[PDB]
Formats: C-alpha cells, sequence, structure tokens
C-alpha cells in the first residue's frame, strides 16, 4: 500500500545492448552518495537518457487504502483510483535476491518479467524492502 | 568434485527454504547436537541391504 | 529411364576401395549419383 | 530367429507418421480406419454392459 | 497436360488465357514476360501458372483415336 | 552481373536474323 | 576441346573458333539450305578429341576457355577462382556441367549444395511423378503414375534442355514459404494449401494393370473367361 | 520433396483464408520448416527460390546451371528492380487474425516433386487373418493382409 | 559473328555440347 | 481413404448444437462456449469485440484441433454481468457494425461509375 | 453513417480496391476471410459422362469442369441440395448443364466452356451461364479433339462454398494491408545494412503520413484504414463478392444470436 | 529399435486422416522424422498387458533415460527456437494475445497475472507468460559465463516458484540434458506432470510463434562486405602460410616432428593451417551475424545447426578430407587433370576456398563430392557394424 522507498535519481549511464525495446539505465541518488540503481527500462514506452532526473518509488501495492499476487488482475475501470495515476511508468515485480555488499550496505534485486534492478544503500532506507512483490513506479 | 550419485541435496535444500520462507536473518531453533544425530540415524536409514548380518 | 539406361555396375572379394568416388571419375561417372544402399559407390552413373 | 525369438503378429498396424503439436506427449493420434480394424476383447461387467451394448 | 483452368495459389481463372498466351508470342513477337502483363497476370502466382506450362495434350494428339467415330 | 536467364528462343531469332 | 599453338595469336588457343560455332548453330536452326555441320564434323577437324582416363593422365586440361587460354578489380560477389598460373594447355574443357550425370543435371545450382543432398537428390529424382512417356494410353504397364499439371522448372539447367525436361517435367513450382507456421511442418513435415489441392495441385493419375490368361493344362483341365455362378461355381 | 534432398511428408493442409498471406494477397502453395535448411546446408534450395521468383516476376526461366558465373547479389538486384525485397523476403500476415507477422517469410516459387510413396499405399492395419501354411504364424504383406 | 577465327567464350561451348547430343543422344553407349 | 467429408467444416451433424456453455470452475462468472462448425473467422470477431467491452474481464478463444471446426470460447466478466448477455451484446455490435459497413459500401460504390 | 467507413480507391469489372476504414483488425480479416471462403456460389458438383473419346481421363475432364466459373448473381434463389426434397437434383436447388463437342475438322477442335449449354428451367434467375472474360468470346479451355474424337457428358452444378472446395470460391487474390509505415511496430523489419533502403515502400504508403523519426511510439494506436483490393473470378460482380461477405459473416453472427435465445429460451 | 524408448506405450485419440500422429517432443526417442518415416502400432488384448503397458512402458515414465541418467524427451525444434524468441527481454505481449496465450495452457488456474509493465500500458512479457505453464514449487539455477544475480546477457536461468526471474530458456533449460527445467520437474512433481509440462509448453510458445513467425532465407547466410573482405584475407594469409610451408620443405629446411616422416609433417602443419582458416573466416562471419539472423537464432536456440554449417554456408567449405588426408593423387602425381604434377597447394589437394553461397568451382565440387561419398559409405558401413555389435 505504502511506500516502501522513494528517492530521485539521475541516470548515469543507457546501455542499448543487444535489444531494440529494453534498455539498461545505471543511475545514481541525488540524496544519498552511496544509494543507486541498475534497472531494465522499456524504452518505447518509457524513453530514457542520460542525466534524466527520475522519481524513482517502490510501493507494495497501488490502491491508496492500506493493505488488509493471489489476485486476477483486471483491466483498470473508470475513476479507479492508484498509485500509478502519478506517475508515469509502472512495473511491477518480485524480489528474488537480498544480498549485504558490505557491513552497512545491502542490495535487493527486483525482477519485473525479466527486467532486472538492483538498488543499493544501507538499511536505515531499504529495510522496508523484503521478499515479496513489489510495483516500480517511475516518473519524470 | 562432480560425479553422479543419487539424491540431489541442493534441489531438497531449496525446497525447504522456499517451503518454510527462510528468511536468513531469524536465528534457527536448530541445536548442533540435533543436526549431528539427525544426520547419523538419517545415514543409518539409508537402506539398501535389509540383511541382519554381518556381511550384508 | 534416362539414368536406368545410363547405369553401371561394379561386382565385388579384392583389398581395394572400389566404393569411393576416384580422380578418375571426372567426367567420367557423375560424382553424386549412387544408391544410398549396400550398393553405394558400386552402382554409377555415367 | 525368424519364428520363435521374433515373429509377425496380429492387433498390429503400421502407417507414416506425421507430427502433431495438439497432442499430448503420450497421446498417438490413430486413424479411423486403423481403429476401426484393431479391436480390444472387453470382457463384459455391469459397469459396462450398456457401454457395450451400444458398442455392439 | 492442358493448361489449368485456374491459378493454383489464387484461384485466377488462366485457362482463358493460354490460347491468347500463345498468340502474343508467335504474332505479336512480345517477350514472355509483356505477353504475361498484357493478359493480367500480375502476380508470380498466376504467372507461374502459364509461364511454366507444357502443352502435353498437343503430343497426345498426334496419336490416332482408338476409338473413332 | 551475368544476366541469369536461358533466353534461347530471341537468341535463335537473332542468329535467323542475320541468316 | 584441342588446345593448339596458334602462332598468330602468340599464345595457345582452342582450335574450335566462332566460325565453328556459327556453323553448329545454322545446322541446329536448320534441324529445326547449306552445308549440314555436325558433330562429327568437329571430331574430323581436329577441334574435339576422345579422352579416356588413361589418355588423361598425360594431357593438361583448362577448365574455361575464356579464362585458363589467354595471358593474364573483381567482383566479391562471385566465388573465389584460380587460373592455374600456367600456359602449356593441351586440351578444355567443353563444359564442367557435364560431369554430372543425368539425375544430377535436373539439380538447380548443385555447386551450392553439399554434396549427400544432390546425392540424395540424384536418388529421389527417379521417384517423383511426371509424364514418362507420352504414349501411356496406349500402354499397358503394371503401374504408373502421371501428373495432371506437369510445370517446367522456372529455375532450369542448360543441361536438362538435352534431357528433355522441360518437355516431359517431373514436378510443379509451388510457393513455397519458409515459415514456422503452425507448429505441423516440424521434423521434414510441410504444410500444404489445401485450396491448391482442389485446384489440382500435385493431384495425379494413377494406373494398374491386370493380366489373367486361360491355360490349357490338358484336355479336360482348362481355363475359361466367363461370369462365374453361385450355382455351379 | 525438392530438387535438393528436401523431402518431407504433409503434416496438415490448411484452406486458402488460413494460410499466411502477403500484402498481394498471395498465399503459399507449401510451408516448409526453416529448421531443414541450416543442418543440411542446402543454400541452392534458396538461391533456387530466389531466381525462380525473378523468373516468375520477369517471364525468363532461370538459369540454375551449376558453375556459371550467377551470383546471389545479381538475382538481388533482379529482384529489387521488380519491387520486391532483394533477398526474397515478404511481409506476411497471420490468416487466423490478420496481424502482420513479427518475422518476415522468405517467399517464393520453388519445384517441387511428387514422389510415389502414398500414405494410401503404406497404411496397413491387421486384427486377425490369414496364416502361414507352414508356420501358423501371420503372413508377410500388407496386400495379403499381413502381420 | 564478324571474325570467323575469334576464340570462343564458355556460351558457345553448349552449342557443340547441342551437336553432341544431336548426334550421340543419351543412349548412345547401349545402340553403339 | 480416410478423410473426413468437407461440409463436416460448417454442418450441424446428427446430435450436434451450435452452441454449448459450460460453467467454468476456476473463475467464478466465467464459462466455456463450444462453437461448433466454426473456426477462427467467428472467434477472432466474436473475442476481439468482446475485449471492447468494458464490463468483460476476460475473453479468449482457441481451436484445440485444425482438424475439428471447433472453437472454445472462455468469457468472464463483472460480478452481476450474465456472459451470455457480454455474448448477446459482442454480436449485437458486431451486427450493427456490419451492417453500416454495408450500407456504406453500397453507397461508395454507387458513387463510383467507371465499373 | 457511424461505424466503418468504406473509400473505394478504384473500381474495375473484376477488381475493387477500397480503404477500409474505422474498423477494427478481427472484423477486417473475418470479411477478408468470408470471402474467400464463405460465400455461396454456383460451380458443376456432378460430371456424367456418356461418351469420352479424349486424351484425357474423364476425371481430369470432371475436375477442370468443376473449376469453371459459372454465373452465380442469383444464387440465394437456388436452395442446397442437402436441403431440397428431391432424390438428386431438380431446377429448385440445380442447373444442368451439358457438353457436346465432336471433332468434325481436320485440325484439333477446341473444346471451350461456351460450349456449355443449359438444358435445365433455370425459372427465369440469373445462375448457370459460364464467365466469358476474354476478348476472343471462347471461354476456359476445356479440352482439345482430333478428328473423330467425341466428348458427351451432362454436368449438374449445385451451390456451395469454397469451405467444401476452393472450385465453389468467387474471391481469387484479396490484397490485404495495413499500417503501411510501420508506425504500430507490427513487424520488426529484417535487415543487412538499412531496413528503410533495402525493404520497398509499398503504393499505400501514399495514404499515410510518414514518421517523423523523433516522435515517441505510439503505444495507444490501434491497426485500422486498411487497404483492400477485392478480385473477382467473374463468377459474382466484385461489389458482389464484398456485400455477401458482409451478408454472410452477418448471418454467422446472427445465427450465433439464434442459437443463444433458442437455448436462452429452454 | 535400438532402446527401450524406442517403443512406449501412448494413449489412443482417434483422428480422421491416414496418418499416425504424434507429438514433438517423443520424436527424439523414436529417433523419427516425418519423411516417411512408419511406425508400428500393438494393441494388447487383455488387462493384464493393457495394465502392464501404462505402468511400465508408458511415454511419461520413460522421460528420463537410464542411460545416460539425463531426460531423452525435451522441447525440440520451432518450439525451441520460439521459446528462445519469447523470452527474450524484448517480447512483450499485449493483453489480447496474452490471454489467449492463457487460454491456450490447459491446467492455468483461471487467474491473469499482473504485467511487467502496468503504464502506461499493460505488457507482459514473454519469461512471465511461459512461466504461467511451469508448475509452481519449481527452482531452477544454472550460471552460464559472465552470469550474476544481474544478467546483462540474459544467460543462465532462474526460476523461482516456478516464475522466470532471469535467462533466455534455450537448449539448456528445457531440452533433453541433465539439471535442465524437464528434469527438475520430472524427479520433484512427477512423470505425469512433466508431460502436462510438455504439453503446456508447446502449446503456448507454439501459439506465439504462429502469430510471431519465424522464417529463414538466403540472405541469412551473406556476410556483408567487410567481413566478406576480411575473410578473404584470412584465407589469403593462410594460403600464403601454406606457400612458406611448402617453400621450407621443397628446400628441405623443414624440420621433421618426432614420430612422422617429413611428408607427414608437412602434410599436418598444411591441414592445421587450412582448418584454423576456415575456423576464423567462419567466426568472423558468425560475429557480424546479427541478432536477427535466422540461422543465429536457430543455433541460439539449440534447435537446428551449429557454428560449422554457418561458417561453411557462409564463409568457407574448407579442406576436404578422404580417409583422414587430404584429396590423395588420384592421377600420376596430381589430383586432376587440370594441375599440373606435384603440386601441393591448397586448391590442388582438396581445400575448398568458396562457401556455399558463393557456389563450389568445379575441382572443389569433385573433391566436396569425394568427401560426402566417403561420409556416406562411412554412416552406411558404421551402421551395419553397430547393429551387429548391439545384437
Ligand atoms: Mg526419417
Ligand atoms: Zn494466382
Ligand atoms: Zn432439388
Amino acid at each position: 500500500s505504502n511506500t516502501l522507498f522513494d528517492d530521485i535519481f539521475q541516470v548515469s549511464e543507457v546501455d542499448p545492448g543487444r535489444y531494440n525495446k529494453v534498455c539498461r539505465i545505471e543511475a545514481a541518488s541525488t540524496t544519498q552518495d552511496q544509494c543507486k540503481l541498475t534497472l531494465d527500462i522499456n524504452v518505447e514506452l518509457f524513453p530514457v537518457a542520460a542525466q534524466d532526473s527520475l522519481t524513482v518509488t517502490i510501493a507494495s501495492s497501488l490502491n491508496l487504502e492500506d493493505t488488509p499476487a493471489t489476485r486476477s488482475w483486471r483491466p483498470p475501470q473508470a475513476g479507479d483510483r492508484s498509485l500509478a495515476d502519478d506517475y508515469d511508468y509502472v512495473m511491477y515485480g518480485t524480489a528474488y535476491k537480498f544480498e549485504e555488499v558490505s557491513k552497512d550496505l545491502i542490495a535487493v534485486y527486483y525482477s519485473f518479467g525479466g527486467l532486472l534492478m538492483r538498488l543499493e544503500g544501507n538499511y536505515r532506507n531499504l529495510n522496508n524492502l523484503k521478499q515479496e512483490n513489489a510495483y516500480l513506479l517511475i516518473r519524470r | 568434485a562432480n560425479w553422479p550419485l543419487p539424491v540431489n541435496i541442493r534441489r531438497i535444500i531449496q525446497n525447504a527454504q522456499q517451503t518454510f520462507h527462510i528468511d536468513h536473518t531469524k536465528p534457527s531453533d536448530l541445536t548442533i547436537k540435533d543436526i549431528v544425530l539427525g544426520v547419523k540415524d538419517l545415514q543409518e536409514n539409508l537402506l539398501v541391504l535389509r540383511g541382519k548380518n554381518e556381511i550384508i | 529411364t534416362l539414368s536406368h539406361l545410363r547405369r553401371t555396375n561394379t561386382p565385388i572379394g579384392k583389398l581395394a576401395k572400389p566404393r569411393q568416388l576416384h580422380n578418375t571419375h571426372w567426367g567420367l561417372v557423375c560424382p553424386a549419383e549412387t544408391p544410398e544402399g549396400q550398393a553405394c559407390g558400386l552402382v554409377k552413373n555415367l | 530367429r525368424g519364428n520363435l525369438m521374433g515373429k509377425r503378429v496380429d492387433f498390429s498396424a503400421r502407417t507414416v507418421i506425421s507430427g502433431d503439436p495438439n497432442l499430448e506427449l503420450d497421446q498417438v493420434g490413430v486413424p479411423k480406419s486403423i481403429a476401426k480394424t484393431l479391436t480390444y476383447p472387453e470382457v463384459v461387467t455391469p459397469y459396462n454392459i450398456d457401454r457395450l451394448t451400444q458398442l455392439v | 497436360m492442358i493448361v489449368p483452368v485456374r491459378c493454383f495459389s489464387c484461384g485466377k481463372v488462366v485457362g482463358d488465357k493460354w490460347e491468347s498466351y500463345l498468340n502474343l508470342l508467335q504474332e505479336d513477337e512480345l517477350d514472355e514476360g509483356t505477353a504475361l502483363s498484357r493478359l493480367g497476370l500480375k502476380r508470380y502466382c498466376c504467372r507461374r501458372m502459364i509461364l511454366t506450362h507444357v502443352d502435353l495434350i498437343e503430343k497426345f494428339l498426334r496419336y490416332n483415336p482408338l476409338e473413332k467415330r | 552481373n551475368a544476366s541469369p536467364f536461358i533466353k534461347r528462343d530471341r537468341m535463335r531469332r537473332n542468329f535467323l536474323r542475320m541468316r | 576441346f584441342i588446345v593448339e599453338d596458334d602462332e598468330s595469336l602468340g599464345h595457345k588457343e582452342l582450335k574450335v573458333r566462332k566460325g565453328h560455332i556459327a556453323k553448329l548453330m545454322a545446322t541446329e536452326y536448320q534441324d529445326i539450305d547449306v552445308e549440314e555441320y555436325t558433330w562429327s564434323s568437329l571430331l574430323n577437324e581436329g577441334l574435339v578429341e576422345y579422352i579416356d582416363a588413361e589418355e588423361e593422365e598425360s594431357i593438361l586440361i583448362a577448365m574455361q576457355p575464356e579464362d585458363l587460354e589467354p595471358a593474364e578489380d573483381v567482383d566479391p560477389a562471385k566465388r573465389i577462382r584460380v587460373s592455374h598460373h600456367a600456359t602449356t594447355f593441351t586440351h578444355c574443357e567443353i563444359h564442367p556441367s557435364m560431369i554430372l550425370g543425368v539425375a544430377a543435371s535436373i539439380i538447380p545450382f548443385p555447386d551450392h549444395n553439399q554434396s549427400p543432398r544432390n546425392t540424395y537428390q540424384s536418388a529421389m529424382g527417379k521417384q517423383a511423378m511426371g509424364v514418362f512417356l507420352t504414349n501411356y494410353n496406349v500402354r499397358m504397364d503394371t503401374m504408373a503414375n502421371i501428373l495432371y499439371y506437369p510445370q517446367k522448372p522456372l529455375g532450369t539447367t542448360r543441361a536438362m534442355e538435352y534431357l528433355k525436361f522441360r518437355e516431359l517435367p517431373a514436378g510443379q513450382n509451388a510457393i513455397v514459404a519458409i515459415a514456422c507456421y503452425s507448429g505441423y511442418n516440424q521434423e521434414d513435415s510441410m504444410i500444404m494449401n489445401q485450396s491448391s489441392i482442389d485446384r489440382g495441385l500435385f493431384r495425379s493419375l494413377f494406373f494398374r494393370s491386370y493380366m489373367d490368361q486361360e491355360k490349357k493344362y490338358g484336355m479336360s483341365i482348362t481355363e475359361t473367361f466367363e461370369k462365374p455362378q453361385r450355382t455351379n461355381t | 520433396a525438392s530438387r535438393h534432398g528436401q523431402k518431407g511428408t504433409i503434416g496438415i493442409t490448411y484452406r486458402r483464408e488460413d494460410m499466411p498471406f502477403t500484402a498481394e494477397g498471395i498465399v503459399p502453395d507449401l510451408i516448409i520448416n526453416p529448421h531443414a535448411i541450416p543442418s543440411r546446408m542446402t543454400v541452392a534450395h534458396l538461391i533456387e527460390c530466389l531466381l525462380s521468383k525473378v523468373a516468375a516476376l520477369s517471364g525468363n526461366e532461370g538459369d540454375a546451371s551449376p558453375f556459371t558465373d550467377i551470383t546471389v547479389e545479381g538475382i538481388s538486384k533482379l529482384l529489387r528492380e521488380h519491387g520486391y525485397q532483394s533477398r526474397g523476403f515478404e511481409v506476411m500476415y497471420n490468416g487466423h487474425t490478420g496481424k502482420k507477422l513479427m518475422a518476415q517469410i522468405f517467399f517464393g516459387p520453388t519445384y517441387y516433386q511428387r514422389l510415389r510413396h502414398m500414405v494410401d499405399d503404406k497404411i496397413h492395419a491387421r486384427a486377425r487373418g490369414p496364416m502361414q501354411v507352414l508356420t501358423r504364424q501371420p503372413v508377410e504383406g500388407r496386400s495379403r493382409d499381413g502381420g | 559473328f564478324e571474325d570467323e577465327s575469334a576464340p570462343i567464350t564458355a556460351e558457345d561451348s553448349w552449342a557443340v555440347i547441342s551437336a553432341f547430343f544431336r548426334e550421340k543422344g543419351l543412349v548412345s553407349q547401349q545402340l553403339d | 481413404m480416410n478423410a473426413p467429408d468437407r461440409f463436416e467444416l460448417f454442418l450441424l451433424g446428427e446430435g450436434e448444437s451450435k452452441l454449448k456453455i459450460d460453467p467454468d470452475t476456476k473463475a467464478p462468472n466465467a464459462v466455456v462456449i463450444t462453437f461448433e462448425k466454426e473456426d477462427h473467422t467467428l472467434g477472432n470477431l466474436i473475442r476481439a469485440e468482446l475485449l471492447n467491452d468494458r464490463k468483460v474481464l476476460f475473453a479468449a478463444y482457441k481451436v484445440e484441433h485444425p482438424f475439428f471446426a471447433r472453437f472454445k470460447l472462455r468469457i468472464q466478466t463483472t460480478e452481476g454481468y450474465d456472459p451470455k448477455d457480454a455474448l448477446k451484446n459482442a454480436c449485437n455490435s458486431i451486427i450493427n457494425k456490419l451492417g453500416a459497413l454495408k450500407t456504406n459500401f453500397e453507397t461508395e460504390w454507387n458513387l463510383q461509375t467507371l465499373a | 453513417s457511424e461505424g466503418p467507413q468504406v473509400k473505394i480507391r478504384e473500381a474495375s469489372k473484376d477488381n475493387v480496391d477500397f480503404i477500409l476504414s474505422n474498423v477494427d483488425l478481427a472484423m477486417a480479416n473475418s470479411l477478408r476471410r468470408v470471402m474467400i471462403a464463405e460465400i455461396p456460389t454456383l460451380a458443376i458438383d456432378s460430371v456424367e459422362v456418356e461418351t469420352n473419346t479424349t486424351v484425357l481421363a474423364d476425371e481430369f475432364i470432371a475436375h477442370r469442369l468443376g473449376l469453371i466459373p459459372l454465373q452465380s448473381m442469383d444464387i440465394e434463389q437456388l436452395e442446397y441440395s442437402r436441403d431440397c426434397f428431391c432424390e438428386d437434383h431438380c431446377d429448385k436447388c440445380s442447373v444442368v448443364l451439358t457438353l457436346q463437342a465432336f471433332g468434325e475438322s481436320e485440325s484439333t477442335t477446341n473444346v471451350y466452356s461456351k460450349d456449355l449449354v443449359i438444358v435445365s428451367n433455370l425459372m427465369g434467375r440469373n445462375i448457370g451461364h459460364p464467365i466469358i472474360q476474354d476478348k476472343e468470346g471462347n471461354g476456359v479451355l476445356i479440352c482439345k479433339l482430333r478428328k473423330g474424337q467425341e466428348l458427351k457428358l451432362t454436368c449438374v452444378a449445385k451451390k456451395g462454398i469454397a469451405k467444401e472446395h476452393a472450385k465453389w470460391g468467387p474471391a481469387a487474390a484479396i490484397e490485404f494491408e495495413y499500417d503501411p509505415w510501420n508506425k504500430l511496430k507490427h513487424t520488426d523489419y529484417w535487415y543487412e545494412q538499412d531496413s528503410a533502403k533495402e525493404w520497398p515502400q509499398s503504393k499505400n504508403c501514399e495514404y499515410e503520413d510518414p514518421p517523423n523519426e523523433g516522435d515517441p511510439f505510439d503505444y495507444k494506436a490501434q491497426a485500422d484504414t486498411f487497404y483492400m483490393n477485392v478480385e473477382s473470378v467473374g463468377s459474382i460482380p466484385v461489389d458482389q463478392v464484398v456485400v455477401r461477405g458482409i451478408d454472410t459473416l452477418q448471418k454467422k453472427v446472427a445465427s450465433i444470436l439464434l442459437a443463444l435465445t433458442q437455448m436462452d429460451q429452454d | 529399435s535400438l532402446h527401450k524408448m524406442s517403443m512406449m506405450a501412448h494413449r489412443v485419440k482417434v483422428i480422421p486422416y491416414s496418418t499416425f500422429r504424434l507429438n514433438l517432443s517423443v520424436t527424439s526417442p523414436y529417433n523419427a522424422d516425418f519423411d516417411g518415416d512408419e511406425m508400428n502400432l500393438h494393441v494388447p488384448q487383455s488387462e493384464e498387458t493393457r495394465a502392464e503397458l501404462s505402468q511400465l512402458c508408458a511415454v511419461p515414465l520413460q522421460i528420463v533415460s537410464p542411460q545416460s541418467n539425463k531426460p531423452c524427451m525435451g522441447i525440440v525444434q520451432d518450439t525451441l527456437c520460439g521459446i528462445r524468441k519469447l523470452t527474450l527481454r524484448d517480447t512483450f505481449i499485449e493483453l489480447d494475445q496474452v490471454l489467449n496465450m492463457l487460454y491456450w495452457v490447459p491446467d492455468w488456474d483461471g487467474v491473469i497475472p499482473t504485467p511487467a509493465i502496468i503504464k502506461p500500458k499493460p505488457l507482459w512479457s514473454g519469461k512471465q507468460i511461459l512461466s504461467v505453464a511451469i508448475p509452481n514449487g519449481i527452482h531452477l539455477q544454472r550460471f552460464d559465463e559472465g552470469t550474476t544475480l544481474l544478467s546483462p546477457k540474459d544467460n543462465g536461468m532462474l526460476i523461482i516458484d516456478g516464475q522466470i526471474i532471469f535467462g533466455v530458456v534455450e537448449k539448456k533449460t528445457v531440452g533433453s540434458s541433465n539439471g535442465g527445467l524437464i528434469h527438475v520437474v520430472t524427479r520433484e512433481k512427477g512423470p505425469q506432470v512433466c508431460a502436462k509440462l510438455f504439453g503446456n509448453i508447446q502449446k503456448v510458445v507454439n501459439f506465439w510463434l504462429l502469430h510471431n513467425g519465424f522464417s529463414t532465407g538466403i540472405g541469412d547466410t551473406i556476410a556483408d562486405g567487410p567481413t566478406m573482405r576480411e575473410i578473404t584475407e584470412t584465407i589469403a594469409e593462410a594460403k600464403k602460410k601454406v606457400l612458406d610451408v611448402t617453400k621450407e620443405a621443397q628446400a628441405n629446411l623443414l624440420t621433421a616432428k618426432h614420430g612422422m616422416t617429413l611428408r607427414e609433417s608437412f602434410e599436418d602443419n598444411v591441414v592445421r593451417f587450412l582448418n584454423e582458416a576456415r575456423d576464423k573466416a567462419g567466426r568472423l562471419a558468425e560475429v557480424n551475424l546479427k541478432d536477427l539472423n535466422n540461422v543465429k537464432q536457430m543455433v541460439m536456440a539449440g534447435s537446428k545447426g551449429s557454428f560449422i554449417n554457418i561458417a561453411q554456408m557462409s564463409a568457407c567449405v574448407g579442406q576436404q578430407s578422404v580417409e583422414g588426408k587430404r584429396i590423395a593423387f588420384g592421377f600420376v602425381d596430381r589430383t586432376l587433370p587440370h594441375f599440373s604434377k606435384d603440386d601441393y597447394s591448397p586448391e590442388s589437394k582438396g581445400f575448398v576456398e568458396n562457401s556455399y553461397l558463393r557456389g563450389l568451382t568445379p575441382q572443389e565440387f569433385f573433391f566436396h563430392a569425394m568427401g560426402g561419398r566417403e561420409g556416406l559409405i562411412d554412416t552406411a558401413v558404421k551402421t551395419a557394424e553397430t547393429g551387429y555389435i548391439q545384437r
């Protein structure tokens, strides 16, 4: 429901790789000097250039109400209000790895259908993330 | 190191980790004596021959 | 019918290698026209 | 070798094989004429008296 | 052995264009491509029907009829 | 690039035009 | 071909010239009034020669006349070909494509194939369906398969012009897509158009002839061609 | 079979409205699998199809003799002059839905031969039948209702 | 063409081949 | 020899109905409708029109085997909306769109004078 | 009116080239498939041979006769033979043609489809006539006779659709295109060096604006504005192919509605 | 029928055509093609034989072969190519096609998975939809070269609770290989679930490849101009090395390797140079090939073809060998009457510098014909002798 993580990242570099629709961006946080993100982005739906300021948010659910996927996805109805309305690019995925980079730095790995991100930083801001499913909401 | 052996221990370990949701942060309920004795009695339970003499 | 009328046969108990396509077969028998079976190389076509 | 170790048998069929992605792994697509030729002798039971009567 | 009635791929009737195809070649002195395009065969599926046809009925008609009335 | 066509009717016509 | 000294040009050249070629084409188009110039005319004038495998050991043969005979930018699409760097030829190949037999001469671009595939096609060309003879209606062969609509190939070899393949073809030009369409063409299967089949694609005639004779074993043991009746037979 | 050792049986028959179609409405008479190409290294099948496409479009029968100076690039230039993609690919559409296939399909005429192996001359079954006089086992041969 | 003694090309030799099959045929060895 | 008759592609046999609606136990308010003697021509049209219905959560069709002219259409709608009514609405909208297309084509053809 | 829009680009006797706009991909493809396979048409279905001294087989001639395009303008007035109460065929469900050809000339006598003579009572309908397209006035070349050869036969033509047999198909080749600029990205263009240079532009690219090559990909855009070209075999006019295809698709959907109501009432 | 998996028990489905129909995955244990292959059926006539036929000889029970303790049935051919193309990172599926895929899985539970992309368009990845066919509780982990928990090349494999995390699904995952998905599913879930997995994967991948398409053509065998120039330079420098070794041998300056004569050492050096030339030219051609190359896609999927096929079709056929050596002097001191005497050049003794695309010269054609004839003879002899050995 609520925001597990939210930060503003500046895109250091964008690597297209051998793909035509997916580019792997590497970005660093502006507020924190040692939290950074590596993330696969469908760039036809959401074009990302270098030195772009992206607000990146992780949530456990999209609805504005608190939590009480096992529920079947349905197309969004007219008048449906969610957190996705406040952002430009929403992905859904699974946390599949929690590693400790150092004595303080941990890295969380998420898989949105095969689009991977690694988000690392120490635990006073990444402790909300646990082994569950999460939404990644990105706005420019 | 890699040799053909019957029971894939690694798959059973992963199935136990994902079945009981091992968070690898909470301390374990296992005592060490229980682990050692359990491994030992498991070794005594791996029966291929059921004879009750010294040769078998 | 045309291939059957230009077909040759080599009867095979020697120590040679009559099944392989020889160098001297250039322009005299077809380099690739032979049965896939036990008659491979022994049955040749001009 | 030709009559005891191996032999020609009844209740057998042979035709060309073709691929079918819509069949199961353990399914064979049997031609209807081959199905009408090959038979299975089913013993009449109370559980299949009606179905075997309909087949007759 | 005789010209097919319809194109195999698409079904265009090409059997009525065979006798006019021969006239475009022998007395109009056209090459085969212009003769095919003149008859309206613009798809190569139709062009191969007339262009590659062999008129074996002409060889079959040289034999005397077995039942002659 | 050589022409990849067996065009023997037109060469027969040309040779008869020489004759 | 015969390669002579040819001191007029200062280098080795084929004895056959454009005049002999013109005479051969004049005779050929007469066959379809000047002097008849045939293959034996080429043989008797020393333009061509018969060489067996024993005599082939003592000669040097050029593959092509216009490449290996005269003394020496290139297209990258063309195949790499050497000129052998030697001018002492005694003979020239009439055409290298005549190393192939009857069945292999049907194959289009056999030099662009793997050789086992050429062998497999030379085997399976005898199993095809066409018009084996134009008098099949008056022949009572045991088995005969005749295509309804034979077509000459769009891609054809020069050699099959002498094999009468454009006159008695053994196949059809099918519009072929190379595609993984439905999964029903996997492992050498193919998806045929049913609508094309309905219009006569690869539809064939099949003839089977049954022979029967009435033989006289003796006086009373003789056979008779008759319609039998259930009462007395 | 094609003229290149590419033999095979009919897996299924589709009607015209189910076959894939080009933008010109041309449907194949035959669909063969791509996986028959690379392991068998049958390049001449592809060149024959390309040359036959150019031959049908131009009306001149293709010269497919072995040791001539006919390259793939010349056939490709001639095919591009006719308004088609030079390597024989065509934008094809799915016949079931009308949507364009994401991959373009190699497309063109190819000479195919009907071999004498029919399924109807080879399909065989026997529940019970005549036995041999000697061994009293099932007889041999489908023409004798054999085993 | 215009020159009677000009050297032939690879195309011209097919004419020679035609002459061969205008005299021998494909079953010349059996008949001979 | 084993070839089926071609009219079995479009003719209902003895004891066979055009539609056969079964409830689906996998998801609530979902049905599976078996269309006999039809193919992708009807199935794709019906499915793509059902996906334009706003109260339809799921619409899919499949031809389980190309040998048999039949397809299964699974429809799952929202609560309180009968999937049979969704099928009726999709069919009615297809009918109306096809009628408009027929009238438009007839008028545009009558505008043509070069035929 | 509101709904699918039609703009006819070209019209001929046997070709109509039109732009079908404001319509989904499924309905355009369903119309294409129905025109190909579902329009009822008259074609020769059974051949009864009396005399055949030609060089062609009886079954060869019968297969050629099935593919002869016959006039089918009033085919809806004709009945399916399976739905008719006659024993084999009659004027209500069939058209009976005859073909009598004799080689009385020294040269080869060509047997055309103009030699087919209707001997059944048409009841004033507009069916059964073989379609003549060429300027010579002859029809499809059916057979060839040398001197003394005879071909006497009787055809019964029954209505049917191309799903049963392709001889009943009036639709020839149907050109069907959409999005010539690949703005929906429904094709990933194979290329060697440049996809725009190596792939020739279609003729329909003039009817749509080219992409601006800086604009983002339009993920909300759907497939509409289909460029269709229907070609007629000749059995029905080329406009009647489209109209009868729309009618047949409408009748299929209405039959589904009718079956749904019939099992709703139970 | 060399082995026990070549005779297995199936279930009848009566079909209206004249051929036996069977799944594509079961053709590998049967060693069966569809170029005219025929297979025998046998009908048990009693309940005991019917029962022990389905409890011992059933196809799911023979998925893992005791011959090599690995699965003998796997995803093959079009399904393998389409399962590699489906599980690329670029492969995103729109809602209508996703629903059609989900309905094609027979044991799908009826819940639509949440898309990998929610906004601005609901898009499902191919891994996400293929994970529906994979049963829950299946965990697989394989690391290829350069594979980390982030996969920049999307190689390796990670499946957690039956959901694909990363990795393109290829022959290493759904092929007949040990430690693959087939092996893990049939050891953890049983043979019936593995047979259902075969069916589900085949259905969903075949539907996607039907509505996606896959082809191959002549243009897939063509490397561009700079690569062809580099290949020609590689072949030319190898011919220069062969000429240098030939000059050293003809000047008797070449030393003999131990255990072999001067001519044997010369032949070994020449064959080594020509083989490494063919390998280098093929590697250049393979590197030049794009990811959209269809032969490259089939090789990457492992469905058909290999590196040597790409090398021979595009770069260079290479040295032809008869009885393990170069083309022998079948004439007196020469291989063909078009060469001079004592010619040990690569073109004289059977090196085919041209690819199948460029076409073989007549001498190269004849030498390749000798190589193919030797291959066919060896194939027939090997089959007969191995049948003898097996009996
Ligand atoms: Mg086989
Ligand atoms: Zn056509
Ligand atoms: Zn009636």
